[PDB]
């Protein structure tokens, strides 16, 4: 029961990814577990976002 | 979309080629700056009258 979820964190976002991980720790359950793939990019860049 | 994206060299040359253009056309004098915006244009200021 693996759930793949993508994620996009703007370069320079630290506390956000921290709270993301903390959330991953707190809301984890025996039923299913989220399997995040984190990608840092230039959030203002449309090409980067599309890619 | 192939990552990392690689641009061709020729592109810059074609860009400079386009930006260096100065021609006469329906929009009046056509010339561009380094960034590609219009320069030295003429916008006719018009008013609607009875006739
Ligand atoms: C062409 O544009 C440049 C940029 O402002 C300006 O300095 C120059 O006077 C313009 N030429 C004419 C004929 O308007």
């Amino acid at each position: 029961n693996s759930i793949q979820i993508g994620g996009l964190f703007p370069r320079g976002a630290d506390q956000e990814y921290s709270a993301f991980r903390v959330g991953m720790v707190q809301f984890s359950t025996s039923e299913f577990r989220l399997t995040p793939h984190i990608d840092n990019l230039e959030v203002a860049n449309s090409f980067a976002v599309t890619n | 979309l192939a990552n990392p994206a690689v641009p061709w060299g020729q592109g810059v040359e074609i860009e400079r080629a386009l930006k260096q253009v100065q021609v006469e056309g329906l929009s009046g004098n056509i010339k561009f700056d380094q960034n590609g915006k219009r320069i030295n244009y003429t916008i006719n200021i018009m008013e609607l009258k009875t006739n």
